[PDB]
Order: structure tokens, then sequence, then C-alpha cells
């Protein structure tokens, strides 16, 4: 099923605050898979 | 394949963006911020943060800077003020990183200009006092561009 | 003028596409932080 969970991009309409969250989560995901 | 997060800082117009573009896209005129390279036989993945010359404080910008593992501190060899400003950037980096020992490389850019106001010895001296390497670059001719970034990766690996 | 927001990478993006997107997002967020 799953290992580290891949975050979903919060969308084309996302706020900067949502993207800042996504940026951290995606950093963590990509580091967790390495 | 190890990932490195590199950050480029320095005064307005020193050539931070031109250096990044030359590294990634291999050209110069007068978006990708990632490159796969092979340093000393080792495959490395570089992400580059190309910062702004005009400082503006924000908590979020500091957070983006803290992600950096190594910093290029860039001045232009025909802009003494940008050379004097290097101290500002170095101290800001130690502060964001809350460390006295952050991987850094001093970069003197625009070395294609015969008319310079900062001499090689002046810059080598400063770098010596910091205990960091000095590399001369020209984003224009591509002189030293790979060398500056690869040397930063070697600096990170001294940690 | 103004920073280009990178487009969402897509739910089935490759790890390399996510990495490329992440580096772009890092720079975008840095630029727009106000
Ligand atoms: N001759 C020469 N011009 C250069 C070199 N690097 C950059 N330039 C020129 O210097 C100017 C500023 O370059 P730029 O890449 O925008 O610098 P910056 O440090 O990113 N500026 P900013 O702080 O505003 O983001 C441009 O005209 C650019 O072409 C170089 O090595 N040689
Ligand atoms: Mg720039």
């Amino acid at each position: 099923g799953g290992g580290p969970r891949r975050p979903r991009x919060p969308g084309d309409n996302a706020s900067i605050k949502q993207l800042h969250a996504y940026w951290q989560r995606l950093y963590a995901y990509l580091a967790a898979v390495a | 394949m190890t990932e490195y997060k590199l950050v480029v800082v320095g005064a307005v117009g020193v050539g931070k963006s031109a250096l990044t573009i030359q590294l990634i896209q291999n050209h110069f005129v007068d978006d990708s911020y990632r490159k796969q390279v092979v340093i000393d036989g080792e495959t490395c993945l570089l992400d580059i943060l190309d910062t702004a010359g005009q400082e503006e404080y924000s908590a979020m910008r500091d957070q983006y800077m803290r992600t950096g593992e190594g910093f290029l501190c860039v001045f232009a060899i025909n802009n003494t003020k940008s050379f004097e400003d290097i101290h500002h950037y170095r101290e800001q980096i130690k502060r964001v990183k809350d460390s006295e020992d952050v991987p850094m490389v001093l970069v003197g850019n625009k070395c294609d200009l015969p008319s310079r106001t900062v001499d090689t010895k002046q810059a080598q001296d400063l770098a010596r006092s910091y205990g960091i390497p000095f590399i001369e670059t020209s984003a224009k001719t591509r002189q030293g561009v790979d060398d500056a970034f690869y040397t930063l990766v070697r600096e990170i690996r001294k940690h | 003028s103004g920073p280009r927001r990178p487009r969402x990478p897509g739910d089935q993006a490759s790890l390399e596409e996510l990495h490329e997107y992440w580096a772009r997002l890092w720079n975008y967020l840095y630029r727009v932080a106000h």
C-alpha cells in the first residue's frame, strides 16, 4: 500500500499559506523516500 | 545520488540570477532551479535558491533560507560596495542557520570586466579570514561557474 | 512582471518531476513572501 505518504498539491487556486505547507510536506516526502 | 540544497546570496545586480541560469540552462543574455551533476565522480542533485539583492525580512523567507545547506556569497568585482556587503550576508547566514560554521564560498563575479575595483588579493584575504574558498566567476563567459557550485558542494561535505 | 507560480505537478507525477517542481516552488515562495 503505502510508505511515506505523498502530499497532494493544494491546487492551482491555493493560497500562499497552503503552498507553504505543501512545500514543507513535499520536502519531507522526497527526503523520506531517499 | 545525494541531494544538495544550495543558496545564492549577495547585493543587487551582482549576478546571482545570471550565475544560476548559466549553471542550469547554460546561457547568458544581457524556469528550472535543479541540475544533476557529477562531482569528483559522484552523481549529485543540486537545487538552487536564487535570492533577492534587496533584503526584505520575513519569517517565511528565513525558513526558505534555512533549508539551504551551503551558500554562495556573491559580489561583483567592479562594485566595491557589494564586496563590503559580504559581511552582512555572511552574518545573516550564520544567524538564519544559528551556526558559526556554515558551508560557504566567496564568489567574485563579472571577472570578464577588465575594469575592476576589487583585486584578487583583497578577496582572497577576506575569504582567508573567513576560512572559506574564493572563486572568480563570469556568468557571461561561464568562467568558474561550475567551479563555484562544485566547490560549495565540497565545502558542504567538509561538515 | 511578477513571479510565475509553478503548476501543480499532478497526482501521478514522477519523483523527478516532484523534485523539479519542489525547487521551483522553493524559489516562487521565496519571491512572493511579503
Ligand atoms: N559582464 C557581466 N555582466 C554580468 C555578469 N553576471 C551578471 N551580469 C549582468 O549584471 C546585471 C545583473 O545580473 P543579475 O543576474 O540580474 O543579478 P542579480 O544579482 O540576480 N540581481 P538581483 O539582486 O536584482 O536579483 C545584468 O545586466 C546581467 O547581465 C557577469 O559575469 N559579467
Ligand atoms: Mg536576480
